[PDB]
C-alpha cells in the first residue's frame, strides 16, 4: 500500500479531491539453489568415514 | 377566474432537499405548476387611467 498522506485544507462548498490508497507489488522469482557431490564406490568403501 | 395548481406528487407546492457530499452543500428546492385562466372573462372589467 501507499504512504499515509495529510488530508487537504479546503474552501467551503468546494469539492473535495481525490487521492485514494495506491497499491504496487514486490515480486518473488524464487531462485533455485543447488549443490552436487559425486564419490566413487572404491572412494566410499575404502573411506573411514 | 380559476388558478390551476397542478403538483406531481400531493395536492400543491413541492419542497424537495439534496445532500451532496462531494462538495457538502445541502440544497432546498421548491416547485409548482401554475396556470390561470378566466371561465369567462366578461365577469371583469379593468380601470384604465
Ligand atoms: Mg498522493
Amino acid at each position: 500500500a501507499s504512504d499515509e498522506e495529510f488530508a487537504r485544507p479546503t474552501g467551503q462548498g468546494a469539492e473535495i479531491r481525490d487521492d485514494g490508497e495506491t497499491y504496487t507489488t514486490v515480486a518473488w522469482n524464487a531462485t533455485k539453489l543447488t549443490e552436487g557431490s559425486r564419490v566413487t564406490d572404491e572412494m566410499r568403501d575404502q573411506a573411514m568415514v | 377566474i380559476h388558478t390551476i395548481l397542478y403538483a406531481p406528487n400531493g395536492q400543491d407546492v413541492e419542497i424537495k432537499d439534496y445532500e451532496d457530499p462531494i462538495r457538502d452543500i445541502t440544497g432546498v428546492n421548491g416547485r409548482l405548476h401554475v396556470d390561470c385562466q378566466y371561465s369567462q372573462g366578461r365577469s371583469s372589467a379593468t380601470v384604465q387611467y
